């Protein structure tokens, strides 16, 4: 559809993480290390989010546990993300 | 460059 599909999505972190990697897509012309906003490159097989099954390659990673990931580094965004525990709670974009 | 940048794992 024309409009954007955002989602949210609840799911339990696993021993080994939430199981996914994330990159950053868009930067400012001023070249410093903030991204624009921050997708899944990869979906560990087996892990949490694969086995909850909705996020997928290419998905924006909105927000987590109230946390913007809307213009944020990449360490950063990866740091809250490794920071969640138990429950883990996302704004989903597709 | 942006393009050659690694995922971070999570
Ligand atoms: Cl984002
Ligand atoms: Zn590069």
């Amino acid at each position: 559809g024309a409009m954007a599909h955002v989602f949210p999505v609840e799911l339990m972190k696993g021993p080994e993480g939430l199981g996914l990697s994330i990159i950053g897509m868009g930067v400012g012309a001023d070249a410093g290390l903030e991204k624009l906003g921050i997708f899944v490159k990869t979906i560990t097989d087996n892990g949490a989010a694969a086995r909850d099954g909705r996020i997928q390659v290419n998905d924006q990673i909105i927000e987590v546990d109230g946390k913007s990931l809307v213009g944020v580094t990449q360490a950063y965004a990866a740091s809250v993300l490794r920071n969640t525990s138990g429950l883990v709670k996302f704004q989903i974009g597709r | 460059d942006s393009k050659d940048v690694k995922e971070w794992y999570v």
